[PDB]
DNA sequence: ATATATATATATATATATAT
DNA sequence: ATATATATATATATATATAT
């Protein structure tokens, strides 16, 4: 039933700079200056990323990290490359990384990125297909857990590209059965090109009015749903849906104190900055009482501004979505207010991002997908070739 | 003035006055034109005029520092200490 | 067509520079004065510049940098010149630099940066030719890629030979139907030579009534285009130009959403940022913080002119949505860091001297400006008014 | 709660604290900690001599807990009546004073 | 709209705590 | 023993985020 993973662009044939061998003459030009320098290292392994390339080295026993990360400066112009970084933790073994800048970036297409074990099995209605890793592994994060996110970034610095990316991820593996897309773009540009496809709700939202009706009708959804779920004694959306399949399945269709299985809702906000400049105290409330409670009922939120600061979300609001990605933001102050870090001053600009998951502080930096303009059209119609624009009326 | 001439600072306004004069007759003004002065400030104790005075003035010393070069205003504070409490 | 790039004044004779000899025997006392402190060195090359020589030097094996950086005033002080700043990471190479300021520092002019073979190949409506580099190679900036830009600099600096210096990079290389500008000025004075050319579509905004006028134009023409492109599954004007492109060459053009053609490159020149918002006040910060944050799709590209840009002059909202830094030499440090996020900008000589700040690079590309006298820019400027009409959308 | 670095386990009595502060960010053990706790109320005291009142502004996250015969008064959810229920437990302890 | 409180970057001064 | 490296206190300047 979902479309064949051939709709995307395969990969592509690059230049490939650091072929095996210059790998290994690096490895042996870093332990030679390291040694120079009087620290006696072994490099054991080389992870050659997309734009950087962690050289794990095993420093001899007696030999201080901080003998090592007080060289950058000095591995820089050894190794002729831009600047040095040494990582003083990799998680699990005994080994330091560092990390060399590559001469070209190399573009990571979103066919790379669903080609990995982690997409398929995983077993989750919404997942998000961020990126490559700078190791290269595939970055697959669960939607339905983190659970709100907030997109922000410059512009030019691939929100909307990192938008595309994540529903994708949800068209390619989730039936419209099993989760549903309310799309409100105010700049009725990077989500219009998602019509009438059998997933979405309401129509693909620009009448700013139809977009507070529209979070009304979201806030209203998510309080049946928190009704149906309490007076059958389930938890959340999983053990609801896991109960009423059983019931089902078991010759037992249940009735609604017949009964279905729910869908779970992502709704995405594109530019949430002019909503907020049009229908804002209208909306305060609703996305502060949505980003608020809405994990157990499955109505999850992809905000995606260009500068979080208080007028645009105010604290309530960006207090309670604690897993957010930053996009290349031009000063520090910025940094500061999407992530609460430096970090995001210093990204390489198209596609590049800090995506801070939920619990920890570290950011885990992961480079953007691509998906083009015309790489989005042919899954959208081989898409609907398969369903109908099944909208929901009373929505606006 | 200076705009309705096609010269961009004073000194080469003066030039121009200068030159045409030297050919006979001086420039028509948007009576008959002259050569300019060069207007300068003297604000001392630019410490106490923004307390006797405070938010009035500020933008127009502003305005002064920020647009006044090309036309010849300049400016000299005096200040005992100018901290942004000051200045 | 495009005016030749001979209008300008020709190639200034080289004023007394650095024969061989002379180098030659700086170079050998530094090596001498760097062997008394106990550093064996090699100087390696030596790059004469417009401003500043940069002595390429080769530490010996096992030389940290810092011995060198500490050294840097002994340097200036064993050596004739008044300061030495040292270079720690040369990108691309094992030396380390040495710079040194020249006594006879030259200039650098326009004709130079233009015909150099990057301005003549670079394929792009809107090119932006800053100058030459320390080396002397010449810095070509894309700014459809910035894609807003934020001159300052203190009274002095040449932050309007430079604005004039990208202005004459826009008119080189564009015709009327491919970039179309915006010009406004508080002081009467600096972009009211501009007026009659065919590139503006009104006049240079002049009256400080009026720019709230030309800026609410700026925003509906925005919108025009951004709804323009929604009706065509575009989310760019790349995009846009290239399926109209490809309709005319299939033979059969697209129709209006009459008959549609290339869109141009609308660039809102805006000197003197400070002193409009100090008469205008906040008619104008609603408009410029809107064309922030929209107008990088529909082709609407930014550059202003300060004086230390900070909230006091440029809220948060429009200094986030600008990437593209460009600063001359500023007073203080504290004021360099409101530009740059780093304090760089206060050891600049002046009379041109910048430091390019790309979008998230944490060493902003030294370039020596480009001087372009005025009989330069009356001569482009008659040049125009006879190669194509004066125009001037009245509505506005 | 659970045990110490030594193995052997930690059990404190409520009203000698006599009041406690969670806190943590997510996926931590914030929620099984609640739970261990109120399951140690369970298995220990009678309704007859405990009972209880659950305020979770993320709703269903403690209606697990329903039924309970020492449940003061339902899973309060909501926000506006948060502040209610707590002025009726400081007009209990005014009368517990009483 | 206009005063506070907080966090940050940066610059001095001061000890301790390692290299040579 | 003596030159640096790391932490800390104090004062200035700026950007946000609150309150009147
Ligand atoms: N993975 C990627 N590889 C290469 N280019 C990329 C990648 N991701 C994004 N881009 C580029 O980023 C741009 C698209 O980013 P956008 O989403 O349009 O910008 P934006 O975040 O929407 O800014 P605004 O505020 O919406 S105008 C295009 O120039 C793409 O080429
Ligand atoms: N690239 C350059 N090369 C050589 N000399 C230059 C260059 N740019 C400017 N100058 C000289 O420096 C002077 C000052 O430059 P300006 O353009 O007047 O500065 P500015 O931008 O006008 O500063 P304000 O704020 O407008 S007073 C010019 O008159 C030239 O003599
Ligand atoms: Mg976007
Ligand atoms: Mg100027």
């Amino acid at each position: 039933t979902l479309p064949p993973l051939s709709l995307l662009d395969p990969a592509e044939v690059k230049q490939k700079s650091y072929s095996p061998e210059s790998l290994e003459a690096m490895s042996r030009l870093l332990e030679i200056k390291l040694k120079e320098f009087g620290v006696e290292v072994s490099v054991d392994s080389v992870h050659p990323g997309p734009v950087i390339t962690r050289f794990e080295i095993q420093p001899a026993a007696g030999v201080k990290v901080s003998r090592i990360s007080n060289l950058a400066k000095d591995l820089a112009r050894s190794l002729a490359v831009i600047s040095v970084r040494v990582v003083e933790v990799i998680p699990g073994k005994t080994t330091v990384g560092i990390e060399i800048p590559n001469e070209d970036r190399q573009m990571v297409r979103f066919s790379e990125v669903l080609s990995s074990p982690e997409y398929d099995e995983h077993k989750s209605t919404v997942p998000l297909a961020l990126g490559h890793d700078i190791g290269g592994r595939p970055i697959i994060t669960d939607l339905a857990k983190m659970p709100h996110l907030l997109v922000a970034g410059t512009t030019g610095s691939g929100k909307s590209v990192g938008v595309n990316a994540m529903l994708l991820s949800i068209l390619f593996k989730s039936t419209p059965s099993e989760a549903r897309l309310i799309m409100i773009d105010p700049k009725m540009l990077e989500l219009s090109i998602y019509e009438g496809i059998p997933h979405l709700l309401c129509p693909v939202v620009t009448d700013m009015k139809e977009a507070a009706n529209a979070l009304r009708w979201s806030v209203a959804e998510m309080e049946r749903r928190y009704r149906l779920m309490a007076a059958m004694g389930v938890r959340n959306l999983a053990g609801f849906n896991r109960k009423v399949k059983d019931a089902e399945e078991a010759g037992t269709p249940l009735t609604d104190p017949q009964l279905s299985t729910l869908p779970t809702i992502v709704v995405v906000v594109d530019e949430f900055a002019d909503m907020m400049m049009i229908v804002g105290k209208k909306v305060e409330e609703l996305i502060a009482r949505i980003a608020q409670k809405a994990r157990a009922a499955g109505i999850h939120l992809i905000l995606a501004t260009q500068r979080p600061s208080v007028d645009v979300i105010t604290g309530l609001i960006k207090a309670n979505i604690p897993t957010r990605i930053a996009f290349q933001v031009s000063s520090k102050i910025d940094s500061r207010t999407i992530l609460d870090q430096g970090g995001a001053e210093q990204l390489l600009g198209h596609g590049d991002m800090l995506y801070l998951p939920p619990g920890t502080g570290l950011p885990i930096r992961v480079h953007g997908a691509f998906v083009s303009d015309d790489e989005v059209h042919r899954v959208v119609e081989a898409w609907k070739l398969r369903g109908a624009p099944d909208y929901i009326e009373d929505i606006l | 003035l200076m705009a309705a001439m096609g010269v961009r600072n004073l000194a080469g306004f003066n030039r121009k006055v200068k030159d045409a004069e030297e050919a006979g007759t001086p420039l028509t003004d948007p009576p008959q034109l002259s050569t300019l002065p060069t207007i300068v400030v003297v604000v001392d104790e630019f410490a106490d005029m923004m307390m006797i005075v405070g938010k009035k003035v500020e933008e127009l010393i502003a305005r002064i520092a920020q647009k006044a070069r090309a036309a010849g205003i300049h400016l000299i504070l005096a200040t005992q200490r100018p901290s942004v409490d000051v200045i």
